[PDB]
């Protein structure tokens, strides 16, 4: 089977959320591969199945669970397990379509559905922007209880502002420490509060960036990217050096050209 | 908006055609269905068809299977049903359901999670 990671919320502090991020983001790269500092995630093209994904298992204030699939070439969530039923986004091509055919494969119940895991067709689902979505631990815990009763009946909007939650708090968090910073602050404090735009620019661009590091002039982009402060404020980046300590994961981009030495 | 067409009257062991045209963008990632009522029976599975992300599959009713042909034209947004071999016992009011939540389900059979249904149209079969 799959790598498997747990995490409770309920006696969940910012050591244990933080092993969380710190162990999901392990495993999502070997790695193993490292260019200016952050390490990409494995070549989605050749990718052996066996290797293809991760499984996040989550436990609630009551003990019900739900176990999350991850695509380990972009540390998205794919689909999940609620016990007895196995849901999952709608693939864009037969390669990706193929794979989830291995996941949870001793399931009863297998449902597609009729829509992808992009943050747009989620934030219409839900009738409101990630802007206008809370996070935190409440959020979490929340969250993937109506996770678990969609295989029993929490409509789409409900249940579309839960993946929201669980990707940022997740998917994101892994690719971003500044994301996993925010999240581990909210539970410093224990507050619940939607994303700044700085969060929200930074989930927009992950791959913009992916690209612009891995296609840099010794780090240097070859034209700047722009994103947002915590007040909303623009600004351009033209630097790998600045994300070091905020991007911790990148996608595949191409391989990595010979070292400029001396 | 399902937009159902092309019922008939077909003498036994003939064949007719029903299209069903969509119109919507996400149409590709539909799970497809045709329900058919006949008198005295109460509302029965047909056949299915998956959204080519979801395995894509058509399904049948072992009563109808083979005579009947499930298929989808994701660029024209339409649906058909071509029927072979009609019997008699083939003689209902039909219909299309399409899933707007769902693009597989190991429960396709279930009217239940189709959203949207064309106007139910007649087939007659005589000998």
């Amino acid at each position: 089977q799959y790598p498997i990671i747990n995490f409770t919320t309920a006696g969940a502090t910012v050591q244990s959320y933080t092993n969380f991020i710190r162990a999901v983001r392990g495993r999502l790269t070997t790695g193993a591969d490292v260019r200016h500092e952050i390490p990409v995630l494995p070549n989605r093209v050749g990718l052996p199945i066996n290797q293809r994904f991760i499984l996040v298992e989550l436990s609630n204030h009551a003990e019900l669970s739900v176990t999350l699939a991850l695509d380990v070439t972009n540390a998205y969530v794919v689909g999940y397990r609620a016990g007895n039923s196995a849901y999952f986004f709608h693939p864009d091509n037969q390669e990706d379509a193929e794979a989830i055919t291995h996941l949870f494969t001793d399931v009863q119940n297998r449902y597609t559905f009729a829509f992808g895991g992009n943050y747009d067709r989620l934030e219409q689902l839900a009738g409101n922007l990630r802007e206008n979505i809370e996070l935190g631990n409440g959020p979490l815990e929340e969250a993937i209880s109506a996770l678990y009763y969609y295989s029993t009946g929490t409509q789409l909007p409900t249940l579309a502002r839960s993946f929201i939650i669980c990707i940022q708090m997740i998917s994101e968090a892994a690719r971003f420490q500044y994301i996993e910073g925010e999240m581990r602050t909210r539970i410093r404090y224990n507050r619940r509060s939607a994303p700044d735009p700085s969060v929200i620019t930074l989930e927009n661009s992950w791959g913009r960036l992916s690209t612009a590091i891995q296609e840099s002039n010794q780090g240097a982009f070859a034209s700047p990217i722009q994103l947002q402060r915590r007040n909303g404020s623009k600004f351009s980046v033209y630097d790998v050096s600045i994300l070091i300590p905020i991007i911790a994961l990148m996608v595949y981009r191409c391989a990595p050209p010979p070292s400029s030495q001396f | 908006q399902l937009a159902e067409s092309g019922g008939g009257l077909v003498q036994a062991g003939g064949s007719l055609k029903l299209s069903c045209a969509a119109s919507g963008r996400d149409f590709s990632m539909y799970m497809l269905a045709w329900f058919r009522q006949a008198p005295g029976k109460e509302r029965e599975f047909v056949a299915a068809i998956m959204c080519s992300g979801g395995g894509g599959g058509t399904y049948y009713a072992d009563s109808m299977q083979g005579r009947f042909t499930i298929s989808r034209d994701n660029a024209k947004k339409t649906v058909a049903l071509q029927m072979n071999s009609l019997k008699p016992e083939d003689t209902a009011v039909y219909y299309c359901a399409a899933s707007t939540t769902y693009c597989s389900a190991t429960t396709y059979s279930s009217d239940r999670l189709y959203d949207f249904w064309g106007q139910g149209t007649q087939v007659t079969v005589s000998s």
